[PDB]
C-alpha cells in the first residue's frame, strides 16, 4: 500500500467510527483533535438533515439512549484511530500533526486540516483551544469575559509564531 | 513531502502542503460510510477565580508502557474529555 492508501484506510475508519457513536441520522461532522505524545483530546459537532443546528457529542448519551459507559469507550477507539493516524506520519518519517479537522458529509466528502503547533508548550487549555476554533470554525463567540479574553490571547500567540 | 505543492492520488485524493513540505489539507469526495495536567489544572483554576464551576471530575485508569487516564468533567453544562499518558 501507498501511503495515502494507508491514510485513505484510517479516514474511513474514523469517519465509521464516528458515524456509530451517533444514533440518529446525521447530514454533517465536525471532529478536532489535539494529540501529542503524552495526551490529547477529541471532540466533534455533528448536524441533522434539516436544520444547521450543531450538536456536541457527549451530549449523546444526554439526548439518546446510549449509555455514557459504551460511549466512552466507542471515543478510546476514537483515540486510538487518531494516534493511528498520527503514527503514519512518523512511519513515513513526517514531522507528526498536532491538529487535526476532520470534517465529513454523510454524501461521503471530507475535508482534513493539520497542524503543527507545540500547543502543550502554549500552556493554553482544553476550553480554551475549543473556544478559539469555535471562533474560527463557525462564528461563535464565548460569553464569559475571561473566555473571550482567552480566545484573544491565542490569536495574538498564533499570528506571532 | 514537497513545498508548497499541491497533488492528487490516483484515486481523486488532492494534498496540499506548506514551505515545510508537511501535510496541511486533504480532500476527499471518495468516502465509503510542565506537561498536561499542569495545563488542566492551570484551566480549572482559571475558571474557579472566574467564578465558574468545574463539576463531576471523574477519572478512568488503565495502570500500568504508561498508565492511560481518561479524564472528564462538566463546566458550562457541558461534559469534555481528556487523555493524558504518564511514562
Amino acid at each position: 500500500m501507498t501511503f495515502e492508501e494507508k491514510l485513505s484506510k484510517i479516514y474511513n475508519e474514523i469517519a465509521n467510527e464516528i458515524s456509530s457513536m451517533i444514533p440518529v441520522e446525521w447530514e454533517k461532522v465536525y471532529t478536532m483533535a489535539y494529540i501529542d505524545d503524552g495526551g490529547g483530546e477529541v471532540f466533534f459537532n455533528y448536524t441533522k438533515p434539516g436544520s444547521d443546528d450543531l450538536n456536541y457529542y457527549t451530549n449523546i448519551p444526554k439526548e439518546y439512549n446510549i449509555s455514557v459507559q459504551v460511549f466512552d469507550d466507542l471515543w478510546m477507539d476514537l483515540y486510538d484511530l487518531f494516534e493511528e493516524l498520527r503514527d503514519l506520519f512518523k512511519e513515513e518519517d513526517l514531522e507528526p500533526w498536532t491538529s487535526c479537522e476532520f470534517d465529513f458529509t454523510r454524501e461521503g466528502e471530507l475535508k482534513v486540516s493539520f497542524d503543527y503547533i507545540d500547543w502543550i508548550n502554549s500552556e493554553f487549555g482544553q476550553i480554551g483551544r475549543q473556544n478559539y476554533y469555535k471562533y474560527r470554525k463557525f462564528g461563535i463567540l464565548p460569553e464569559t469575559e475571561y473566555e473571550i479574553n482567552k480566545v484573544k490571547e491565542i490569536e495574538q500567540y498564533i499570528k506571532e509564531l | 513531502l514537497k513545498a508548497n505543492i499541491e497533488y492528487t492520488t490516483p484515486t481523486g485524493h488532492i494534498y496540499r502542503t506548506d514551505h515545510k513540505g508537511r501535510i496541511k489539507e486533504v480532500y476527499v469526495d471518495n468516502l465509503s460510510l510542565k506537561g498536561h495536567w499542569y495545563n488542566l489544572e492551570k484551566e480549572w483554576q482559571e475558571f474557579l477565580n472566574s467564578g465558574k464551576e468545574v463539576k463531576n471530575i471523574k477519572m478512568e485508569v488503565k495502570y500500568s508502557r504508561p498508565t492511560i487516564f481518561k479524564v472528564e468533567y462538566e463546566i458550562n453544562g457541558e461534559r469534555n474529555i481528556r487523555r493524558i499518558l504518564n511514562k
